């Protein structure tokens, strides 16, 4: 009711109990995941995935597994806008990198363009 | 940006509540080190307590400082009861080195640590 | 769709629609959404200042009894200015209907301790405080239940990872149980599984 | 004006004319289940899965070739649309075998995803299921043609972007074997791209064939190496290691494209790597030891030596971060000499002047060029993705492309002008009808290869090409800003070293003899222990060294491009950082970490410890290199060419030929590609 | 049935034998490395190549719906005998 | 099971090696995997 | 000791940077004829403070800000460096 409020940023790493080593050490990455190109389906777009950097993964000497001393290794954070993505990355204290979304460029194709008269565009095989 | 407070009006009442909390922690140590049959002198534990208070020293929002006061209040109630045990109080200490320094040469002999 | 398809009660659809329109018209101060699911349970989406008034209304008023309290949950959703969702669930004894009171909340600004109107909400509030951090002012006892007291971090966030930061073992050096940083002997192989190709065209959110 | 209305499911939107239904559905957010369409190829209405019902129509039309007439109402989710999709999917799963366990596209099929989300569930067709005899298309591509659904996608692929025409349809009815009738190895560049074009598990990878499965592996952002272009590459990594790589899309460059060497190049990256620092022993044997003895020996020698005897050759795939750190320690001690494997002339201020030493235009912007000539190179075997862009340009709009130096197998009916620099300058300057095409054309491009840069006359040929570009620049009033002129390179770290103010070429070592030198990835024989005094003290910091490494005195295990967060520059000046995917085997720490540790141990220091502070000093040296992902267009071309008149020397009549000319010379020119036995298999396959 | 290390240890069907600079050998000390005695590759070459004079054949592998699913393999190449990807056992046509 | 015991497959034991934990002859775990990264071979010849 | 390297930081729009563009139109070929031995270099990124730096004497770097300055003043700063 028009109360106390100050206008400042947020530093939630004092609250969430995380080690400051894993705060100042690592660095987030915010990106739209590129389409797995062997498939052709663009539903895997329309997100904003936040990952962390990959780190040390040695081998289990007894079996031949993959062991790591990395607690923040296998997270991913699905967001829906870059604005609140960068806002959250600022808000929870860690540093971050911002890649940029690259759309499929629209084109101009026709079967009639494939079957021209003098133009060298000619499929010659179908 | 009318945002609700928790308890205080600025950082000053927050300083008052946290110095009350620090007084309670300071006169709350010797009963704990007498009760739990511990292993460490009184002044060393008090120094790590005041070091923990020194750790969060760059917080300016009143809600966050009030919430840390609430966290310390909850932990102080649990330590002044006998709900916690020897393992938790030793878990506040960090004696299980891991002596891993910030020396770039020592960061180089055991590495991959940006 | 005559075999193998779950039928739905359109009678209950119309009744819950009329009742939700009733509640929304009679409390205009706090009601923001009333939605009816296709499987017919009522949902009421609520600003976090009518917690105590709407719960005093819903426990009483005798057109809607709703004594039975089910869960209070908090679901952690990023990409929102107000992240968390306090979800009351109410059940009427005389009427056999269920309403989901979804009031929203942020990280820091509290809500106001439903134990003054609902005694069953006590330990639910204590649990949701210990696991998330939605502060509960005007409440008698906010302590830690379902964690260790040396443990902290509110681990039911999406920000907290799967495996915690600490890990216990015993050592004869200090003759006790110690807590070291986490050392997994196996990766927890995470599987990217979400295929493309739009499994539900009715739920297509619009593009930018 | 240029806008046509459709009611896609009753939702109105304006559409450009000439486009078709599927582009409108992707404009509104819809998809359509499709097989034979592809967004880089021609449209051939064969798959029949793409159907959609339009109102007031007795048939159901295909959504690939139908032009958008005015005021449609498109029912993407009507009744008979779903009925037709169920029918066509039930047709497709009759002649397709039960290989879903043993196939190579388990999570990455397309039949499986479309058969769930659009197909039926109860099947028919009790008896039948024809079988097709497989072929051996090549030792790089495993081929089981029974999984082929005859979707006719690789054929249009080859016939447009490869131009090779070795894959055709044979037969009729149910019996249509798609392949080569004569059992000839389909081998060319970009042949590795066909295993991702194949939307089913029919044309697949040979070295990857039965090693993984897509849901276990995790994807990782990365940037291509070994080429000056840098296609955007996603490494399918698994278990602290790899499995394989895939191309991914940048708008300006390499949209769904990758080199075949690049695709199959990870084996030599994992084959015989270096693990530990190695010091010689007085028997004469390069033993291995801990970092203490090696770094102490190197620091003691470096502190005990100064002068012009401190040399550093950085060739091959090295960072920009490591170059900044090495240059900074280098100027901490006394002075300089730095060289690369390749040579660039410094006459008209070539080390500076952002104009000349890189590709000035846009690689996507070569589509708007009109007349292009090409002085000695072979773009089929120097960044083949650029050749694919050239062929795509020539296929869509008009080009006139001439080649100077050697008639090679560029596959698009090119002009050839002969082999002499005097021929190029005199013919293109004085009087010739093709030179008249240059003067009275509109948007021309002269591409200078880095292959003819290697001779001593490179300043003269550079001066002649700059004279041609300057003459067209003074001609026609076109377009500024735009330009005829561009050059290409072979290694990205060459472009980075030209950016950071180094001396290209070994000439500073040829004149002044050094007595202490650092080899960062010198593969070829630029310098040896015979072009240098006997007491050498060379330190090779590298990975899987087999040629260059037995020469060495001190071996340092440097990291690899999949093992460190680099910052690389393409041939047109775009900073693209890599992402760490694999931690290296052995000790094998990071390169700038090694150099700053060397500054720590030897009697000096550096005011930076982390990679962000390395980026701060990189921001100090060059401002564009930290502003990622963007182009940078410089100017002052006439100023560069009037600087070029300082040295005006002979254009000798030796017939310039690109050594980048044949398949083995493509496959073997790296330590990485030289190491991998996959490349050895396909070398002996193509030769024998 | 097997082969043997130079140190005198049972190798496997997979070539994963050891150095003299290892420690998995020292955890093998005193406790028997239980290799599979019977290998897998050896049994296939002992099998008679089943020959049917058809063109395109079926395969089940030891009982209907007890084994790998039906695979229809081609027998049109002659010097290249068609191998089931599941069974492993070859086939030849006759004429 | 003397009505029909057998199976006509030639791999089945007749010893039926029983439970053996706590013996000198017991199972050990290991890796059924060959060489991982194939370390670089240093040459044997000297340069002086 | 002596001079080693000179670096130029420019953009497309700033008035002092426009003065440095005029300096680099008129007095760079004169500057290159002055010393063919000094590797001066010119850089733009997209937009930046138009700096002029010089590294010499075992790595000592010196800054001048050529913001809102004319071309003759940039010539004076070049004489200050050299
Ligand atoms: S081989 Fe693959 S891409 Fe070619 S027609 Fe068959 S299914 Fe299509
Ligand atoms: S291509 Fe697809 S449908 Fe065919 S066997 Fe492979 S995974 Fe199955
Ligand atoms: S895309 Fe229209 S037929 Fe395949
Ligand atoms: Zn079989």
């Amino acid at each position: 009711t028009q109360l106390i409020t100050v206008d400042e940023k947020l530093d939630i790493t004092t609250l969430t109990g995380v080690p400051e080593e894993h705060i100042k050490t690592r660095k987030a990455r915010i990106f739209v995941p590129a389409r797995n190109n062997m498939q052709s389906g663009v539903n895997n777009t329309k997100k904003w995935k936040m990952e962390f950097d990959t780190r040390e993964r040695w081998e289990n000497p007894l079996m031949g597994w993959a062991s790591t001393a990395d607690p923040l290794s296998n997270l991913v954070l699905t967001f829906s806008t870059k604005e609140d993505a960068i806002a959250f990355a600022e808000k929870n204290g860690w540093s971050y990198d911002v890649e940029e979304r690259k759309v499929p460029k629209p084109k101009s194709k026709s079967y009639g363009a494939n079957f021209s008269w003098n133009k060298r565009t000619r499929v010659s095989t179908k | 940006t009318s945002v609700k407070p928790i308890f205080s009006r600025d950082m000053n009442e927050a300083k008052r509540r946290v110095r009350e909390l620090y007084r309670a922690w300071y006169r709350e140590v010797p009963n704990t080190v007498h009760l739990f049959q511990l292993d460490i002198s009184v002044k060393q534990g008090r120094d790590k307590v005041r070091e923990m208070f020194k750790k969060n020293a760059h917080v300016t929002d009143p809600r966050v400082v009030d919430l840390l006061v609430i966290k310390g209040k909850m932990e102080l109630e649990e330590t002044i009861n006998v709900w916690k045990q020897r393992t938790h109080v030793m878990r506040f200490f960090h004696e299980t080195e891991a002596p891993r320094p910030k020396d770039f040469l020592s960061k180089f002999y055991v590495g991959h640590d940006p | 769709t005559r075999p193998t398809v779950r039928p739905r009660n359109d009678v209950a659809h119309k009744q819950l629609s009329a009742f939700g329109e009733y509640v929304a018209e009679i409390l205009p101060k706090y009601v923001q959404q009333v939605q009816v699911s296709c499987f017919s349970e009522l949902e009421i989406c609520i600003h976090p200042d009518g917690v105590i008034p709407v719960l005093t209304f819903l426990r009483d008023h005798s057109n809607a009894q709703f004594k039975s309290l089910a869960d209070l949950t908090a679901v952690d959703i990023p990409t929102r200015q107000n992240r968390f969702e306090i979800v009351y669930n109410l059940l009427s004894l005389r009427f056999n209907s269920r309403i989901r009171v979804k009031t929203y909340t942020d990280e820091l600004t509290p809500v106001e301790s439903s134990v003054s109107v609902y005694k069953a909400a006590n330990w639910y509030e204590r649990e949701i405080w210990d696991m998330f951090g939605v502060f509960f002012a005007n409440h008698p006892d906010l302590r830690r239940i379902l964690t260790d007291y040396g443990f902290e971090g509110h681990p039911f966030r999406k920000d907290f990872p799967l495996s915690g930061y600490v890990e216990l073992r015993y050592d004869d050096e200090v003759k006790r149980v110690v807590a070291e940083p986490v050392e997994l002997a196996q990766e927890f192989r995470k599987f990217d599984l979400n295929s493309p190709w739009e499994a539900f065209p009715a739920y297509r959110q619009p593009p930018e | 004006s240029n806008l046509i209305e459709v009611f896609v499911d009753g939702q109105s939107v304006m559409v450009e004319p000439g486009t078709t239904v599927l582009q409108a559905c992707e404009k509104v957010g819809m998809q359509i289940p499709r097989f034979c369409y592809h967004e880089r190829l021609s449209v051939a209405g064969n798959c029949r899965m793409c159907l959609v019902e339009i109102e007031k129509a007795p048939k159901v039309v295909a959504a690939c070739a139908m032009p958008v007439m005015k005021g449609w109402n498109i029912l993407t989710n009507s009744e008979k649309t779903k009925k037709a999709r169920e029918g066509v999917m039930e047709f497709l799963l009759a002649n397709h075998p039960l290989d879903c366990p043993i196939c190579d596209q388990g999570g990455e099929c397309d039949l499986q995803d479309q058969s769930m989300m659009f197909g039926s569930d109860r099947s028919r067709f009790l008896e039948g299921k024809r079988a097709v005899e497989d072929k051996n298309i090549g030792p790089l591509v495993k081929t089981i043609m029974t999984r082929c659904i005859q979707c006719t996608r690789c054929i249009r692929f080859a016939s447009e972007i490869a131009g090779v025409d070795d894959l055709g349809t044979t037969g009729r009815g149910n019996d249509m074997q798609v392949g080569t009738y004569i059992e000839k190895m389909f081998m060319s560049e970009l042949s590795g791209n066909i295993i991702d074009i194949c939307p089913v598990g029919a044309l697949t990878s040979k070295p990857y064939a039965f090693t993984a499965r897509p849901w276990e592996t995790r994807k990782t952002e990365s940037i291509d190496v070994m080429d000056a272009v840098g296609s955007n590459i996603v490494v399918s990594t698994r278990t602290g290691e790899v499995m394989r790589i895939l191309p991914r899309m940048h708008e300006d460059i390499n949209e769904e494209w990758i080199s075949d060497k690049t695709r199959f190049a990870y084996d030599g990256l994992k084959r015989q790597r270096l693990t530990e620092p190695m010091v010689r022993n007085e028997k004469g044997l390069l033993t291995h030891t801990t970092w203490e003895d090696a770094l102490s020996r190197v620091a003691g020698m470096l502190q005990s030596c100064q002068g012009n005897d401190v040399a550093a050759i950085a060739g091959g795939l090295v960072d920009a971060e490591a170059l900044i750190a090495l240059k900074d320690l280098l100027n901490r001690v006394d002075s300089d000499t730095l060289c690369t494997e390749e040579v660039f002339p410094t006459a008209g201020a070539g080390t500076d002047l952002r104009s000349n030493y890189l590709l000035n235009t846009t690689i996507a912007g070569v589509e708007e060029a009109d007349v292009v000539l090409l002085v000695g190179t072979n773009p089929r075997f120097e960044a083949p993705l650029f050749n694919a862009r050239i062929r795509k340009s020539w296929l869509h709009n008009d080009l006139k492309v001439a080649l100077i130096g050697s008639p090679v197998d560029l596959t698009y009916r090119y002009d050839h002008l002969g082999d002499s620099p005097k021929i190029l300058q005199d013919i293109a300057s004085g009087s010739h009808p093709f030179s008249q095409v240059l003067q009275e054309a509109k948007k021309p491009m002269v591409v200078l290869g880095s292959s003819a840069l290697q001779r001593n006359d490179g300043a003269a040929i550079l001066a002649a090409v700059s004279n041609i570009a300057q003459k067209i620049r003074t001609s026609s009033g076109v377009t500024g800003d735009w330009k005829v002129m561009n050059i290409l390179h072979r290694i990205a770290s060459q472009v980075a070293a030209l950016d950071l103010g180094y001396k290209p070429g070994v000439e500073a070592i040829r004149k002044n003899p050094p007595k202490m030198l650092f080899l960062l990835g010198a593969d070829g024989g630029c310098v040896t222990r015979q072009d240098l005094p006997k007491d050498c003290f060379i330190v090779y910091q590298g990975h899987h060294g087999d040629v260059g490494a037995p020469i060495a005195d001190v071996i340092l295990p440097g990291a690899a491009y999949t093992e460190k967060s680099a910052t690389y520059v393409n041939t047109e000046g775009r900073a693209q950082q890599t992402k760490v995917a694999v931690m290296p085997p052995g000790l094998a720490r990071e390169d700038w970490k090694i150099i700053r540790a060397l500054s720590e141990i030897a009697g000096m220091t550096l005011p930076y410890d982390t990679l962000d502070q390395v980026r701060n000093r990189l921001e100090e040296v060059s401002p564009n290199l930290v502003r990622y992902d963007d182009v940078e267009g410089a100017n002052y071309f006439q100023q560069a060419s009037e600087l070029s008149k300082l040295v005006n020397q002979q254009l000798l009549a030796d017939p310039l030929v690109p050594p980048q000319l044949t398949i083995k010379d493509f496959y073997m020119t790296d330590s990485i590609s030289r190491a991998s036995q996959t490349m050895a298999k396909c070398v002996k396959a193509v030769t024998e | 049935g097997v082969r043997t290390s130079p140190t005198g240890e049972k190798v496997t069907h997979t070539g994963q034998v050891y150095d003299d600079e290892d420690y998995r050998r020292v955890r093998f000390v005193g406790r028997q490395k239980e290799v599979n005695e019977n290998f897998a590759i050896d049994l296939i070459a002992e099998q008679p190549v089943s020959q049917v004079g058809s063109r395109v054949i079926s395969c089940d592998g030891g009982g209907g719906a007890l084994g790998h699913p039906r695979v229809y393999i081609n027998l049109d190449k002659e010097t290249k005998t068609g191998t089931c990807g599941y069974c492993g056992l070859q086939f030849r046509q006759q004429h | 099971p003397t009505v029909k015991p057998p199976t006509a497959r030639k791999f089945i034991w007749t010893n039926h090696k029983f439970n053996l934990s706590g013996t000198p002859q017991q199972y050990v775990p290991y890796s059924t995997t060959r060489k991982k990264i194939q370390e670089w071979v240093p040459p044997s010849t000297p340069y002086k | 000791l002596g001079l080693r390297e000179i670096r130029i930081h420019l953009c497309q729009r700033s008035p002092g940077s426009q003065g440095v563009r005029d300096f680099i139109e008129k007095r760079y070929v004169e500057l290159k004829k002055a010393n063919p031995d000094l590797p001066i270099l010119i850089r733009e990124c997209s937009d930046v403070q138009p700096k002029l730096w010089a590294r010499y004497a075992f790595g000592q770097e010196k800054n001048v800000s050529l913001n809102n300055f004319s071309a003759d003043q940039v010539t004076r700063a070049l004489e200050n460096v050299l």
